[PDB]
């Protein structure tokens, strides 16, 4: 038993991290087969950063403007192209450590592991959710750009996030591996703000089920509710509406615990209205919303 | 300000 | 910015995980050079588990009683010995993926990453602290024994924990890599209980410094306190006494933030006496105590 | 009960 915010084992991604330097700018890249993926703002200097024209900056570069370092080795860049906000550097050597992999664009509310990296060297690994406002609450410093987020299924790595920037609120923004930003953000140092966030309701419910699986039951009640009355309460507390799709996704957990989904919604409703009153759930005094139902099933088995 | 990492 | 419960990248340890089967019992082992380390209760059946005599069970086994599987390959066991609560199986092949490594026995209050593994295959990675009562609050299911905990320094892996059992409270107990249990526990399915735990005070203070580094400051005050008056309050709230050694260890963080250690103790004192009153620190509504000062310095840089 | 994993 026990329930932890658990990341995927990171070795298959560690094998893929490289350093990309253009001019005086160094960040991380992802080396898969004979291609290195990295944020395009590697071709920026610090005063190109308020309003760069990336096409202009890139037409003024050649292959030999880019240095790729894979641990000891230097990789010769033999081609370069831009796809949305990512640069693709074709190198003369296929990564011998390339895992089975996919690129995926995830939906808000889904979780993934981030491998925080600096100068091509992994620093740490932690679990994240894509917030409803398409930011992530990460841990990123200067030089971390190009760090990626991923899920692992069997032994195939689904890459879903590459890190590009930090918003004034301390939260983080980035792209899929095709270079399309999550959310409305753009890669320039202009005034940008995240939209109002909300709490991921289906995930909170999944975590309450994890609590029950692990023997935290003080929050259950004999009550129930309809989806609509629950959603009235949820709107009041800045929770996302609960869809019948969500209720169905919660099916297997409801079945393992014998607690109907709408019964657990009644428990969440009274948790929202009363608070915790000095008690904790799975070691948290807040309602946690960065575990999907699939995370709960995976970890609780 | 957004800040590129 | 941002502050996450961050684990070490796990690839160097993933390269070392194997499956050990004896009779009908299968668990995980750690393959370093030409030796596999695993919990000795692999030589137990389920009704040997109330009160095994491990020396008796082991004298009745030979090398060919043990099967070691490293992914595809089977490793031939050419020797076996017992050291405290671990079995050491000498195999005919040195692990080609052996990292630079040390075995370390950690002090309570220190943190480490756990790579949760089943049948020799890593499942996930998460950060843990050794509690003052020498348990850890992990996430472990059947088959997870032999999973290890570790820190990485530069590129040397310091292994400090191997998982053996779960206590009735849902917490976890295990050994160093020489097979000595943390705490008073023994590897038999008898009535055992963890001692009363306490909160790791120096770690709470380090995390308050992390909060300040990241811009959470609502909890600061203009007050200060002496070590002794603070410790009176701490004893009242089941916090560990704060030593001058701890105060000194907090030196660099105090210096980066300009908040004297005893000033932060005054802030902790009023947090203990008043609660949070609906506010959070670094996304937690509880005072977090599983970040050491070194964890804070590492992640905040 | 302790439970061996």
């Amino acid at each position: 038993s026990g329930f932890r915010k658990m990341a995927f084992p990171s070795g298959k991604v560690e094998g893929c991290m490289v350093q990309v330097t253009c001019g005086t700018t160094t960040l991380n890249g992802l080396w898969l087969d004979d291609v290195v993926y990295c944020p395009r703002h590697v071709i920026c200097t610090s005063e190109d950063m308020l309003n760069p024209n990336y096409e202009d900056l890139l037409i003024r570069k050649s292959n030999h403007n880019f240095l790729v370092q894979a641990g000891n080795v230097q990789l010769r860049v033999i081609g370069h192209s831009m796809q949305n906000c990512v640069l693709k550097l074709k190198v003369d050597t296929a990564n011998p450590k390339t895992p089975k992999y996919k690129f995926v664009r995830i939906q808000p509310g889904q979780t993934f592991s981030v491998l925080a990296c600096y100068n091509g060297s992994p620093s740490g690994v932690y679990q994240c959710a894509m917030r409803p406002n398409f930011t992530i609450k990460g841990s990123f410093l200067n030089g971390s750009c190009g760090s990626v987020g991923f899920n692992i299924d069997y032994d195939c790595v689904s890459f879903c996030y590459m890190h590009h920037m930090e918003l004034p609120t301390g939260v983080h923004a980035g792209t899929d591996l095709e270079g399309n930003f999550y959310g409305p953000f753009v890669d320039r140092q202009t005034a940008q703000a995240a939209g109002t966030d909300t709490t991921i309701t289906v995930n909170v419910l999944a975590w309450l089920y994890a609590a029950v699986i692990n023997g935290d039951r003080w929050f259950l009640n004999r009550f129930t509710t309809t989806l609509n009355d629950f959603n009235l309460v949820a709107m009041k507390y800045n929770y996302e509406p609960l869809t019948q799709d969500h209720v169905d996704i919660l099916g297997p957990l409801s079945a393992q615990t014998g607690i109907a989904v709408l019964d657990m919604c009644a428990s969440l409703k009274e948790l929202l209205q009363n608070g915790m009153n000095g008690r904790t759930i799975l070691g948290s005094a807040l309602l946690e919303d960065e575990f999907t139902p699939f995370d709960v099933v995976r970890q609780c088995s | 300000x957004a800040v590129l990492x």
